[PDB]
RNA sequence: UUGUUUUCACUUUCUCCCCGCACUAAUGUGGGGAAAACUGGCUUUAUUUCUUCAAUUAUUUUUUUUGCUGAGGA
RNA sequence: UUGGAUAAGGUGCCUAAAUAUUCGCUCAUGAGAUCCCAUAAAAGGUGUUGGUUCAUAUGAACUAGCCCUGAAAAUGGAUGGCGCUAAAGCGGA
């Protein structure tokens, strides 16, 4: 009905990572319907918004967004690396991100 | 390039002939030795 | 030397567990690799796991060697010779119109409509949505009348 | 072309000769075709065999030719019999094995895989002697004999190998291995 | 992965593969519910798996077995423990992932009326060669001391009857709806018709 | 690994068979037998108008190929059992203590007494579809008959194994019940 | 003979081959750095110009990056001077990775060290 | 003490004949024989947009979508 | 410090990356699973797989891959754990 969507759903996995070591500069993101590197390449360069709610108002609003960009693919199974302006808090692992059709 | 193809065919033909001749001569040597 | 009604009836009703063998001329559909989604014809068998498939010059698959596990055999099979090559294969494929016959089966139609469905433009997507809306309206009217 | 399908064994024809000295003026020229990943490995194997059979080493020798033999008919299926010498964990043995495929290189790759899988014979322990096409009349191994029937057909009991795209995790209903 | 929760039917699924897939989904913050956990299959003979469980059973803390490895016998609990072992349960995030999983034997009241999914990557029919022995988790649990196998079978046949009735009713409804559609499809405008049959609707 | 291997079993005259998903059902004048072979990879081609059934296995390694003849022999045993009951003649041998056998429960649950003078009743219950009686010709003989070869043979084995002697020289104390012969009716 | 014998003792720790003209040229153009300062005070600088090549190597009539490429590809009369003037190339890791640095290139198993002959060019291209 | 030459034996059939004559995994089959020649191979003439013109190497020229960075202030 | 790309090693989950592709072998009623490294032998097997040499599709004798016996210790227990057999084992590519 109302509230059009025009973005793809993604899930925040961990940071860019090895065993026993983390690099919280890139966040791993999974796409709703991408399971290959070739398909994941389609979304490179798109802006991704992590929209989350706060307990109390901050600019008259209870919602705030952390912006980021899809930098490159990760692995062979359609996981991407995203770089945000500020590091994604590990509270957000498993949470939902908008990956928008623009640019 | 027909003459080139002919020339390149003959060298490979002769190489295979040499390989087959070696195979036959080693087989003959083994047959002679077996008895 | 001939058995007539009994042979025809029993052979027709035999209903084997395994049909669509790996004979030469069997029409298969590649489901893995760079050629996945394309049709081809088994021309000969090299090993138990490896075969040679020559999609004729009409299905965009070169005469190549493929592992058999990458194929999906379909109902169709043409009567090509075990020895025959690409040109005669194209001749006989066009003669028997096996490709046309495949593009009438449940699988063939499904692939055709899916292929022409994901190529739909935005306007075509809205067109099908609008048509479905009109159809749904008619459905509700006739269902309400059915009471 | 499918690189994942394609192995990288090739047949190389290599010709070499000892550097002429004062003792001998025209050394006999040694010629052999071998199988290797590339021409460099091919030359290395050629010099290894030169040293092993003849008393001729890389230092005292020179190359004369190194080319690649390509199969005349890469899409005709043919039967190959390959003689073989390999050493085990306790001895050295010769064996004769048969294959059938389009190219001698493919047959050799098959042989290497079979040796590794059956006798744990690493490639360093293998010496290929005399791979050659054999007619259907004198094929010896039953697993090749049964492939030359007048009309060969069998079912396709192999499991499906779908694309990674369609290899989805959650299925709506149980798929059938029965197929067809 | 992107649903509110995934209900999966564990019948004919290999225990370890199923647990691995489930654990990855849980770690990615996906809630799953595993039903019919007593029909999970395990590779290897029933005797071999029974021996493995006896070796597990012989294992308790000498000082005070209350603290020892709680062994558990319900196949649902066995699957739950396998998933936990496949999971970093000693951290906060791992604990959340573990608690996002629900396991049942049979199909209880909410889950017998929703779609059950299947992981083809863990189906016995696809992962085990037909000439090699396998085990049934329900019978293994019964031999170990679960003693609730037959009751689950009774409940399952009852659920089969009610599901059969529902399926017949649904099939009749779908047939009558298709009959409605094929006739109402003649009442729409011809160019709408062309679009619908061009795109296969 | 052979490509295809088959073996053919003729269907006798008085028997009717039905095979679906390697679940065979055999019916004859002496009852009905029902066997399942879902543990083997095989095609069972049943021909009715021309009799016979062919068991065919594709891509069989020798270990699996060994089962083709096993299945064929099982099928022909089913045929023979359903057309003429399998019969197992057993003999009761004793040195000094005659063995008192009593058949009760409409030719089932045979009871054995006086084995080595133990005056303690032993008994075995016949498997389903198996009939135990005593031979009307020889006094120390027992007939174990039925359609199912496995059932009747297992019942005979149960009779034999229920009466083994303990703590004595087995080769000197020969007494017991032994399968003298196996035939049909 | 001298350099070949020197290379022989270090063979298990290097890989080498025959560079060919295009890879020599692109090595010089993309990774070419040069020792500019007075002797033993060199101060590595990217080429970016022919001025310093002329300044140091001009007396051999080799002022120009193309002259350097020629003298390197063909073991020309001015080779030692050009090579010594050229700073050692600092290469990035291969794009697709190595096979196994532990084993020889000529070993039947995957390996990396030794003489690659003409196969050094494909490796340089992804190391560049 | 090397070349050179010769012999037979090599293929497809939805062909025909005989035997088992339905025996097959089979809408066929096993064994034994004939046939030409579609199939396959070769030789000519014209074409490569009906179709192919590959692969590798050397030698060159571009291109789609995009990540990060902007030292300095002559 | 910011990006990129790798080494060693890995890619079923724990754990970032293949339930990848391709070819064989193996069923273990104490399978096996990365140098150092965290034990295993002589001697056997009519388990199965592949070779070699003799005898009119049979009988033998060898050979060597995996598997099995040989193979018993004390708190409860460790291929790191879960587990894995159309491998997530072994040998390759």
């Amino acid at each position: 009905l109302q509230a059009v969507r025009l973005y793809e759903k993604g899930v925040i996995l961990g940071y860019k990572r090895s065993q026993r070591n983390q690099d919280p500069n890139f966040t791993l993101i999974s796409i709703k319907n991408v399971n290959t590197k070739k398909h994941a390449q389609f979304y490179v360069g798109k802006r991704v918004a992590y929209v989350y709610r706060t307990t109390k108002h901050h600019d008259g609003v209870k919602i705030k967004c952390i912006w980021g960009k899809v930098c490159r693919t990760h692995g062979n199974s359609g996981v991407i690396r995203a770089k945000f302006k500020t590091h994604i808090p590990p509270k957000a692992f498993g949470d939902r991100v908008r990956i928008l059709m623009y640019p | 390039k027909q003459i080139q193809k002919k020339e390149l065919q003959k060298i490979n033909h002769d190489y295979y002939k040499g390989v087959a001749k070696a195979v036959k001569k080693k087989k003959k040597r083994e047959e002679k030795k077996a008895k | 030397v001939e058995l007539t009604e009994e042979e025809k009836l029993y052979i027709s009703k035999k209903n084997l567990l395994f049909k669509r063998f790996v004979e030469p001329g069997r029409l298969c559909l590649i489901e893995y690799g760079p050629y996945a989604g394309k049709l081809c014809f088994i021309v000969d068998i090299v090993t138990i796991t490896r075969v040679i498939v020559d999609g004729a010059f009409i299905t965009g698959v070169p005469r190549m060697v493929i592992p058999l596990k990458r194929l999906k055999l379909l109902k169709e099979r043409i009567k090509i010779n075990k020895n025959c090559k690409s040109g005669f294969l194209r001749k006989t494929v066009n003669s028997t119109k096996v490709l046309e016959e495949f593009n009438n089966s449940k699988l063939g139609k499904k692939m055709i409509i899916k292929k022409k469905r994901d190529e739909a433009t935005d306007f075509e997507r809205f067109q099908v949505y609008f048509a479905k809306r009109e159809l749904k309206k008619k459905m509700t009217t006739i269902k309400n009348k059915k009471n | 072309i499918d690189n994942s399908l394609n192995t990288n064994i090739h047949q190389y024809h290599i010709v070499g000769r000892a550097i002429p000295t004062a003792k001998d003026k025209n050394p006999n020229v040694y010629r052999m075709c071998i199988f290797a990943k590339n021409d460099t490995n091919a030359k290395s194997r050629f010099w290894y065999f030169m040293k092993k059979i003849n008393k001729l080493k890389k230092s005292n020798g020179e190359l004369l030719a190194c080319e690649q033999i390509k199969e005349r008919f890469p899409l005709r299926v043919k039967n190959y019999g390959v003689l073989l010498r390999y050493d085990s964990r306790t001895g050295t043995h010769n064996m004769y094995k048969e294959f059938r495929d389009t190219t001698k290189e493919g047959a050799i790759a098959q042989l290497y895989s079979e040796m590794a899988g059956r006798h744990r014979a690493r490639a360093s322990s293998i010496n290929i002697i005399r791979i050659s096409e054999i007619s259907s009349s004198l094929v010896r191994r039953p697993h090749i004999k049964q492939l030359l029937k007048r009309r060969l057909r069998f079912p396709a009991l192999h499991l499906p190998t779908l694309q990674k795209e369609y290899r989805k995790k959650f299925a709506s209903k149980r798929p059938s291995t029965y197929r067809m | 992965m992107y649903k509110k929760e995934y209900v999966i039917d564990c019948k004919g699924h290999l225990l370890g593969r199923l647990a691995s897939l489930i654990a990855k989904e849980l770690l990615n913050g996906q809630r799953i519910v595993a039903v019919r956990c007593e029909d999970i299959n395990i590779s290897g003979s029933l005797y071999r798996n029974k021996l493995k469980y006896q070796e597990f059973l012989r294992l308790r803390t000498n000082t005070n077995p209350k603290k020892g490895p709680l062994h558990l016998r319900e196949p649902s609990k066995i699957l739950w423990r396998c998933v936990r072992g496949m999971l970093p349960h000693k951290t906060y995030k791992g604990q959340l992932a573990l608690k996002k999983l629900k396991v049942c034997v049979g199909m209880p009241y909410p889950y017998d009326k929703k779609k059950k999914y299947v992981l083809p990557s863990a189906l016995r029919a696809f992962r085990l060669k037909k000439h090699r022995r396998y085990c049934r988790l329900g019978t293994l649990s019964s031999r170990v001391g679960w003693n609730y196998d037959t009751l689950v079978k009774k409940n399952e046949v009852l659920r089969k009857q009610v599901s059969k009735a529902y399926y017949k009713k649904k099939v009749n409804n779908l047939n009558e709806k298709k009959e409605i559609k094929t006739e109402a499809l003649n009442l729409i405008n011809p160019e709408q018709r062309q679009v619908l049959e061009n795109f296969g609707y | 690994k052979t490509i295809v291997s088959t073996q053919k079993v003729l269907i006798p005259e008085g028997v009717k068979v039905a095979i679906n998903a390697r679940k065979v059902t055999v019916s004859g004048k002496y009852g009905t037998l029902r066997r399942s072979f879902r543990h083997l990879p095989i095609d069972i081609r049943l021909n009715k108008l021309k009799k016979y059934i062919k068991v065919v296995m594709w891509f069989g390694v020798p270990d699996s190929l060994a089962c083709i003849r096993t299945v064929c022999t099982h099928l022909k045993n089913m045929f023979t059992g359903v057309t003429k009951k399998f019969l197992y003649k057993m003999r009761l041998v004793h040195a000094h203590f005659p063995i008192n056998s009593n058949i009760v429960d409409n030719n089932t649950r045979i009871e054995i007494r006086n084995y080595l003078g133990e005056k303690s009743v032993r008994f075995v219950k016949a498997l389903p579809g198996v009939v135990i009686e005593k031979s009307p010709n020889v006094k120390d003989e027992i007939y174990v008959s039925g359609a199912d070869i496995e059932n009747v043979s297992l019942t005979a084995a149960l009779i034999h194994q229920s009466v083994l002697c303990r703590n004595k020289d087995i080769r000197k104390f020969l007494d017991g019940i032994y399968v003298s012969e196996v035939t049909t009716v | 003979k001298a350099t070949k014998e020197m290379l022989k003792i270090v063979e298990p720790y290097v890989t080498y081959g025959y560079p060919t003209l295009s890879t020599v040229r692109k090595l010089l153009y993309k990774r070419g750095y040069v020792r500019v300062g007075k002797v033993r005070r060199y101060a590595r600088k990217k080429i970016q110009d022919n001025a310093d090549i002329s300044k140091h190597l001009g007396k051999y009539n080799v002022h120009g990056i193309e002259d350097m490429v020629y003298q390197l590809y063909t073991c020309g009369p001015v080779f030692k001077k050009v090579n010594n003037f050229l700073w050692a190339f600092k290469l990035k890791p291969p794009r697709k990775g190595f096979k196994a640095k532990r084993h020889a290139f000529n070993e039947p198993r995957p390996g990396d060290w030794g003489n690659r002959e003409a196969h050094i060019n494909e490796l340089i291209n992804r190391m560049i």
